[PDB]
């Protein structure tokens, strides 16, 4: 950002960059108690074209366009460096065998042999994940990492399966249509094999993909090129014949929330205290936040109204729902319809105490599983079943969108759809 | 080249130690349960049959594949478990465990179901991407030597059709072009094609209870295992339909990603089971109107209910005489037949299978709104009018009577 200096150890600040000062004596006086400064006080062709790719892939990924990674949507300013220290929680799942392992990414990074797969709801922080990876590895101070000479994040989002890898990556990684070319890129792959890592996203299925991707998939042992392909819980069925174990991404901790809800404000000290003691009393609801993109909604807030003293518990569902409407949007007879009917499966289930819900269950209450906003909302388990079950998002949520239909019902003016919230109102 | 026979050897043992090569779905590609042919089915038996008059004892894995001969053919029935087998035999030689393999240069697994052109056209697609240092019609020529070196294992024989690929059907007719060892996975239709080669013939039978446990407890989580292996003990009837694997899958996968035990009862095992076989062909059974799909059923139904009051359970094709007996056996209701000690003949999948059928139909019959219907069901129920005949030979229909339904219940204990 123009001109702002930031301290690895303290967050954003020296906004203006005070010309002709000394930076010792700025960071000490503007906050006299950063660790830092305590201490300080105390105290061979395509190997030839790999290389000039390998040095593209670094300027791209540590490049101040690829850092500050849209993090809670704070803005294009704002710099949100420091907020890159809350992980995810990762299990080991088998795809065979009823068995499910914690893991930390230390232990994650030194087992990535050949196809691997990351499953979680929408939202989880999928996306951050992989672009977090491909950063540590442009900048070197990973070890571990450092075993790979080429590193593709790409986003298989609109590729039509018939493009090249040169045509991808000369798209989404390099600044121009050059520097390789079709036959470059394929010598070098199977050339480095082991050494080469695509991080692919926004996956949806088998057959809308690169064929020249596919064929790293479906036949990987003639290349050994090593994948980490990024999907929904939604879809994942299409690619878990070429797996052994499954990395499974798990509620967010509350802990994690607090931490960035301390970095960011602490500037109302009045309104966090309150926030740690309703869900110290409250404990269930620390499920609220089970998913990054809530916490999202919470700073949205908490930006606003900066100096309001008081925690509404409902503005996180308020806000969530509120930038629902700014990811792809399609007001007219999408976002209305797709929450009409989930608020009128939640309504149902709510009065049987379900939250659980079957395809027939489902299928009744209008509700289309393919549709994109009714992933937003609701998850799909496809899990080794007989049948499939669909459940909501934390279900505190189902009760808040049950809340919503009930209103809907009772201010409708057509008859047929208006004493049917009298109906459940008298229950 | 050597260099190249060389890599295509170690291509195919890597080859079958991928997931791609081993995770197994037993139900269908419709329900998401896999299972690893490394964990699962391991100890398949094997008769050796001669003119179909069994003959011998069983043969094991290792043994068979010591024992070998000129090309062989095993098959199954109706369609119980799946070719799990040959890709068996591939791994172990992948894995060179068993010693009886290590005589073998190369092993090729094959599905015929999915196979078109020609041989070279069939690896290439189907197997490896074998290069063009290979494919320059040179490889069989130097591979020759082949006779007592490689082993082709092929499935779906029975999904084949000879026009689609002439040289398939000319190597597995004639052999003698590479005198090669060849295994063969065919279904009890092919027994036309099986008598005509003098070929040893190989039939897999049951599952051993050691086979049947090891299952429940790999792919069940604890808890759930625990309790079904004590239902299992209690009840005769499912420690004899557990020797068939689709009463084991089956038994285990209505259980899965459940968190406390239930013994269901065994009427809604048989549900799950029919609904299942009935539903996983419902593609090829587009052959067959649906209303004529309904009817095939609804007749086999009917011989099912007249074959327990007849005392009946081997159903003559003339017995059956029904024109749709193709969507009935497509379907895997009846196994069918042509054996000289089996002439033109149809069996159920079990003897408690037929029974379950007969219930099925008994109480749809029953709860009929059409006064035709419901006159047949009752003229059913009135012959059972003693109770050294009703505590014996009709106990079991009228469980899977009542199970099946309230409606069918009150007719049942009215007349009782
Ligand atoms: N470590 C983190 N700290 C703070 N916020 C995070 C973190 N990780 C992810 N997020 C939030 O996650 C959101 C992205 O979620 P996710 O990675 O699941 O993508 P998505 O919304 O499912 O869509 P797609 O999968 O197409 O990217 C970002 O808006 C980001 O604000
Ligand atoms: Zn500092």
């Amino acid at each position: 950002i123009k001109d702002i200096v930031q301290c690895f150890s303290c967050g954003g600040c020296l906004e203006k960059w005070q010309e002709g000062d000394d930076p010792l004596d700025d960071h000490t006086r503007c906050f006299p108690n950063c660790p830092f400064l305590q201490n300080m006080k105390s105290s061979a062709q395509w190997f030839q074209e790999a290389k000039n790719l390998n040095e593209q892939l670094r300027a791209a990924y540590t490049s101040a366009s690829f850092r500050h990674m849209s993090l809670l949507d704070i803005s294009s300013d704002l710099a949100t460096d420091h907020l890159l220290g809350c992980d995810l929680s990762i299990a080991s799942k088998h795809i065979s065998k009823p068995v499910q392992e914690p893991l930390v990414l230390p232990e994650v990074f030194g087992n990535l042999n050949s196809v691997m797969c990351v499953e979680g709801e929408a939202g989880s922080g999928k996306t951050v994940l992989l672009k977090k990876i491909a950063f540590l590895w442009a900048s070197g101070c990973c070890p571990l990492l450092n075993r790979f000479q080429l590193v593709f994040y790409l986003s298989l989002s609109s590729t039509r399966p018939d493009e090249g890898l040169a045509s991808i990556i000369c798209d989404q990684l390099l600044e121009k249509e050059g520097s390789v070319t079709e036959m470059c890129v394929r010598n070098i792959i199977q050339q480095l094999k082991n050494q080469v890592l695509f991080l692919l996203d926004d996956y949806k299925e088998i057959c809308s993909i690169p064929q020249v991707i596919g064929k790293l998939i479906q036949k990987n042992h003639l290349s050994r090129t090593c994948l980490l392909i990024a999907v929904r819980t939604n879809r994942a069925r299409d690619i878990r014949r070429y797996l052994e174990t499954i990395l499974e991404i798990k509620a967010f901790p509350f802990y994690n929330t607090v931490c960035i809800l301390r970095k960011l404000f602490s500037h109302n000290m009045t309104r966090l205290r309150k926030f740690m003691v309703y869900f110290g009393k409250n404990q269930s609801l620390q499920k609220i936040q089970k998913t990054p993109l809530f916490v999202a909604a919470i700073c949205a807030h908490w930006f606003q109204y900066p100096f309001d003293p008081s925690f509404d518990d409902v503005a996180v569902f308020k806000s969530y729902m509120e930038r629902l409407s700014l990811r792809n949007k399609a007001t007219a007879e999408i976002l209305k319809a797709t929450v009409s009917s989930c608020g009128e499966l939640a309504l149902k289930g709510f009065f049987s105490c379900c939250f659980e819900f079957n395809d027939d269950d489902l299928a009744e209450a209008g509700v289309d599983e393919d549709e994109d906003l009714t992933m937003c909302l609701m998850s799909k388990f496809t899990a080794q079943r007989l049948r499939p079950f669909y459940r909501f998002l934390s279900p505190a949520f189902q009760e808040f969108l049950a809340g919503m239909r009930l209103i809907e019902l009772l201010d409708s003016d057509r008859q047929e759809h208006q004493d049917l919230g009298l109906y459940h109102l008298k229950q | 080249s050597e260099g190249d026979l060389d890599d295509l050897a170690q291509d195919l043992k890597d080859l079958y130690h991928t997931p791609s090569f081993l995770n197994f779905y037993p139900l269908g590609e419709d329900i998401d349960i896999i299972f690893n042919l490394k964990s699962t089915f391991t100890e398949p038996v094997l008769w050796r049959k001669d003119q179909h008059h069994h003959r011998v004892e069983q043969l094991t894995l290792n043994g068979l594949l010591q024992a070998l001969q000129s090309p062989c053919i095993i098959e199954g029935e109706s369609g119980k478990g799946k070719s799990t087998l040959l890709q068996r035999i591939a791994m172990l030689w992948g894995s060179g465990k068993c010693k009886a393999l290590t005589k073998f240069k190369f092993v090729f697994f094959l599905r015929l179901s999915r196979a078109q052109g020609g041989l070279f056209e069939t690896l290439c697609d189907q197997l490896l991407d074998i290069p063009g240092t290979i494919r320059k019609q040179t490889f069989m020529a130097m591979l020759l030597k082949l006779r007592q070196r490689v082993l082709f294992l092929l499935d779906g024989y029975n999904e084949f059709k000879p026009q689609n690929c002439p040289e398939i059907e000319a190597l597995i007719k004639e052999n003698h072009r590479f005198k090669n060892m060849v295994i063969v996975t065919t279904t009890t239709e092919c027994l036309r094609h099986i008598a005509q080669f003098g070929a040893l013939t190989a039939e897999v039978g049951d599952m051993t209870e050691d086979s049947a446990q090891a299952l429940i407890r790999e792919v069940l989580i604890k808890e759930l295992a625990e309790g079904l292996l004590l239902q299992i003990q209690k009840s005769r009837c499912l420690r004899n339909l557990m020797k068939t694997p689709l009463f084991v899958v089956i038994t285990c996968a209505i259980q899965m990603g459940e968190s406390e035990f239930h013994s269901h009862t065994q009427t809604t095992l048989f549900h799950t089971f029919y609904d299942l076989l009935i539903q996983k062909n419902k593609h090829k059974h587009k052959g067959v109107a649906a209303s004529d799909f309904i009817r095939s059923l609804d007749h086999c139904g009917d011989l099912a209910l007249e074959g327990v009051f007849s005392h009946k359970f081997d159903f003559e094709l003339q017995d059956v005489s029904s024109v749709n007996e193709d969507v009935l056996l497509t379907t895997g209701l009846l196994c069918k037949y042509t054996a000289q000690r089996f002439k033109p003949k149809y069996k159920f999948f079990h003897k408690s299978f037929q029974e379950y059928t007969a219930g099925r139909r008994l109480s749809s019959l029953l709860t009929s709104h059409e006064p035709e219907e419901v006159t047949k069901g009752n003229g059913y129920l009135q012959k059972m009018v003693s109770i050294s005949d009703i505590t014996s030979t009709y106990s079991s229909l009228l469980r899977y009577t009542c199970g099946s339904s309230v409606e069918a219940t009150r007719a049942v204990m009215k007349h009782l």
